[PDB]
């Protein structure tokens, strides 16, 4: 399971890039027939934008949710930069053999060409309509046919296009200023890229979120899987001294009787390695991703106690968690440094604001130990904001390391006293027990420069900022495995390898660029649920896609109320430029594609007044209006939420004008016997017997020479009157030369995705390897 | 198990006729197989029986024309 964690990871593939091969449409041009006024019907025939899919449900609301996934089919095809040419097409009828953006557009005037109905001026159009370039800019304009609304989105696309001219200097300017400053790291290329080409930028905005501020089961799993990918980039220990020939030594240092190595005199357990190569990377892993770290050790085992001083110095204290060093500090105080000068054991207690370090810095007198304590009780980590990201960096002179000097100087101390109070076995065990760390003393500095060395250098391959904040689950940390390390190194230099580097900084990159990706589609479709005033919709599905799409959540076992804060705070963000925009331009135009579409229509009046139809021209009389205004309106949703037939009711029973607001159903009848027999006045009693509202189609009135009894109308010279008209909007007429545009592109770019694969790097050799202070690391043998 | 009867049987009734191209058929594959087993957790050495492990990940970048030889084999 831990490695399956870090497949999951380290599959995270970058934002892939988006590229259309046709417009987004909408509409398109359709001939339908025109009939002349009084009704009879012309030999010729008529372009209209109509609707491409008419799929709009009934109801409001789900017309509502229509336009809402329609927003969705919009972001699914909203790309990221697009090259015409790859969807220019011929024409077949152009003077100049020019071109044409979509073949649907070719089609359109391959049709237009060849009726007969079509003046000569939009033939010539169609022949003068072509492509052109100019070549020093790299700037093309195609010709196009689109709707206005098409237009619109599709210059939204054009003019807002995520690339960035790519050059040879950016490439460097991608990696953070450290790494290129750090002087044991070379870096190099072997191509150049021309300025035709360009390369996408991530989105490395910052947690908009706070998720370490009461997110904390989902901070958990985020800090352990930091953890865990830091522990698969630090290196490995290559070089150590021998695990028998340092033993060997250390036993006879200690003077220990022969063949208590197989039953470890407490000194002597655990100093393998398999535990220091863990301890090397538990604590470099945890510091980076900032995870808590609890500790298991034993009190007969004195060499755990001495080795934690090592790591209480080197290391924060407000980085572990506060029961284990609070027991560990206990221990070192009851038995090396109390009974050192004759004091009592200790009083400690419980829930105590105090670490035993801080209210033992104040009792003992001694100058050394005294000064230790202050710098250990008040070592803690320092924020500062560096290239953007919050960083907790360490105080300055642990990275110089001259505080093991301050940890010799209070050991050997410790040393120099006499231990009154106890006797020479245990004062002689205890002294052996710290040589043991003085003999390893330059060791011990090199491994703390290191560590310094290899958490800055590690710091600056993060682009989500760092904060310092306890979470639920720790690290096991035994100090045998301390002792290990602290025993078994010299001489042996570990760098990072570069491509190591560039790997861990590609994978957090890609981490930090998907997380505020599905936070951007997230925010669009909460705020547009929001202003669209969808009100059934239970906004957890949504959240349920944002979570899988970060990959390594369990959906599955996480509750709705973490998802529904989530939600609330995801309210309360900006919505970034191009979804914002995209959504305004929506918001002025569901309306009048909302005109259009004969499925639905947005009302329907019941004026009872022998009203005239309407001389259109797609048909001839129309019982329809388009303005809806004089008599008062009532809107059906609010009508089906709350079930008040009672005001209804009462108006049908006194036959009162009306109108009824809201996406309607309709049929077409060309019978004019329906028209005098006012059958649409019919339809409007099964609303106060069965209460419900869906079983509800008025008529339209289309009438024409097509009816089958259109003669009594061309006989009698009567104006077809009528009663209970639809409100609804006409299509609109198909002007092919208003119609026409200029869709404008760059000239034959090509997009680079992965950026650091250019760059080639390269380590000094690791023995001569130097810190920021223009210092060797790795120098004391 | 399954495998091991389909296995079995596999060997036992053509090991009764080849006797100088079999063994050294189905375990020469092998060698190319190992390259395509993608590390997601390591071990070490250091002296000789010292084991300390790593999560080190690797990916495995196999070429195209060994596996024409994979599959003539």
């Amino acid at each position: 399971p831990k490695e399956s964690i870090l497949k999951k990871l380290e599959d995270i593939k970058p934002e892939q890039v988006k590229k259309q091969t046709k417009l987004f449409r909408i509409f398109e041009p359709r001939q339908l027939p025109v009939y002349r006024a009084n009704g009879e019907k012309e030999l010729r025939n008529r372009w209209y934008w109509k609707l491409k899919r008419d799929t709009l449900p009934d109801g409001d609301y789900d017309v509502r949710e229509y336009f809402l996934n329609l927003y969705d089919q919009v972001l699914t095809e909203m790309p990221d930069y697009l090259l015409l040419k790859d969807m220019a097409v011929e024409n077949k009828n152009s003077r100049d053999a020019g071109k044409v953006v979509d073949s649907e557009t070719a089609a359109i005037c391959d049709a237009i060409f060849q009726d007969e109905e079509t003046e000569g001026v939009v033939r010539r159009f169609i022949a003068e309509m072509r492509q052109r370039v100019q070549a020093d800019r790299n700037v093309v304009n195609y010709p196009s046919i689109l709707h206005p609304i098409d237009h619109a989105f599709n210059e939204y696309f054009l003019q807002h296009q995520l690339v960035e001219p790519l050059n040879n200097d950016i490439i460097f300017n991608y990696i953070p200023e450290r790494i290129r400053n750090d002087v044991n790291y070379i870096l190099n290329m072997d191509r150049n890229l021309p300025s035709t080409a360009r390369y996408i930028r991530p989105n490395l905005l910052q947690d908009r979120l706070n998720l370490h501020d009461n997110f904390e089961s989902l901070w958990d799993t985020i800090t352990t899987s930091n953890y865990i990918l830091a522990r698969s980039v630090v290196p490995d220990l290559k070089e150590l001294v021998s695990t028998e020939a340092q033993i060997q030594k250390m036993s006879q240092d200690l003077q220990l009787e022969a063949l208590t190595i197989q039953s470890e005199t407490q000194f002597l357990t655990g100093i393998n390695s398999q535990a220091a190569n863990d301890c090397f990377k538990t604590l470099i892993a945890a510091m980076l991703s900032q995870r808590t770290m609890s500790l298991d050790f034993v009190t007969t085992n004195y060499m755990s106690l001495i080795s934690g001083m090592w790591l209480l110095t080197v290391v924060p204290n407000d980085m572990f968690i506060r029961e284990s060093l609070v027991a560990c500090q206990l221990a070192i105080i009851n038995t090396i440094i109390y009974p050192a000068f004759g004091m009592q054991r200790m009083h400690y207690r419980n829930g105590d604001p105090q670490t035993p370090f801080q209210i033992a810095e104040q009792q003992i007198q001694n100058f050394q130990v005294a000064n230790w304590l202050h710098f250990v009780n008040n070592n803690q980590f320092r924020q500062v904001v560096i290239d953007g990201v919050l960083n907790q960096v360490l105080n300055d002179n642990i990275r110089n390391g001259h505080v093991v000097n301050q940890l010799m100087e209070a050991l050997m101390q410790l040393s120099r006293q006499q231990f009154p109070t106890m006797p020479v076995d245990y004062k002689r065990s205890i002294q052996r027990g710290i040589l043991l760390l003085s003999n390893r003393l330059g060791q011990l500095v090199d491994l703390t420069r290191l560590l310094a060395y290899n958490y800055e250098t590690l710091m600056a391959c993060i682009t989500m900022n760092m904060q310092h904040v306890q979470t639920l689950t720790t690290e096991k940390l035994q100090l045998t495995s301390v002792t290990s390390l602290c025993m078994l190194i010299g001489n042996a230099t570990v760098i990072p390898s570069p491509q190591t580097l560039f790997h861990y900084y590609n994978v957090n990159v890609n981490f930090h660029s998907n997380y505020n990706e599905r936070i951007n589609d997230a925010v669009a479709i909460i705020t547009a649920a929001n202003r669209l005033n969808l009100y059934q919709k239970k906004m957890k599905s949504i959240v349920e896609d944002f979570l899988k799409r970060l990959q390594i959540f369990d959906i599955s076992r996480v509750p709705d109320d973490q998802m529904y804060r989530l939600r609330d705070r995801l309210r309360l963000l900006p919505v970034e430029i191009r979804r914002l925009d995209i959504f305004n331009l929506i918001l002025m135009n569901m309306e009048q594609i909302e005109r259009a579409s004969d499925k639905i229509a947005q009302g329907v009046i019941i004026a009872y007044r022998d009203m005239q139809l309407e001389r259109d021209e797609m048909y001839g009389y129309v019982n329809i209006a388009r303005n809806l205004d004089g008599f008062q309106q009532i809107n059906l949703e609010e009508l089906m939420r709350t079930g008040d037939y009672a005001q209804i009711t009462n108006m049908l029973l006194n036959n009162q004008p009306v109108a009824l607001v809201g996406a309607l159903p309709f049929i077409t009848d060309s019978s004019v016997i329906s028209l005098v027999a006012k059958l649409d006045a019919t339809v409007f009693a099964q609303i106060v017997k069965l209460r419900k509202v869906d079983t509800l189609k008025p008529i339209l009135y289309k009438i024409n020479s097509d009816s089958n009894d259109f003669y009594l109308v061309a006989n009698y010279d009567w104006v077809p009157t009528s009663t209970t008209k639809v409100y609804k909007q006409i299509p609109q007429q198909f002007d092919f030369r208003a119609s026409m545009h200029m869709l404008t592109s760059n000239l034959t770019f090509t997009v680079y995705s992965d950026l650091l694969a250019f760059v080639s790097a390269d380590t000094v050799e690791p023995i001569n390897a130097v810190a920021f202070d223009n210092m060797r690391i790795m120098n004391e043998l | 198990s399954h495998e091991d009867y389909l296995i079995a049987r596999e060997l036992i009734v053509l090991s009764y006729s080849n006797r100088s191209t079999l063994a050294k058929l189905v375990s020469s594959p092998m060698s190319i197989l190992v390259a395509l087993v993608d590390i997601n957790g390591t071990f070490i050495t250091n002296e000789e029986l010292e084991l300390e492990f790593s999560n080190k990940y690797v990916r495995a970048i196999v070429p195209d024309q060994t596996f024409d030889e994979l599959k003539q084999m």
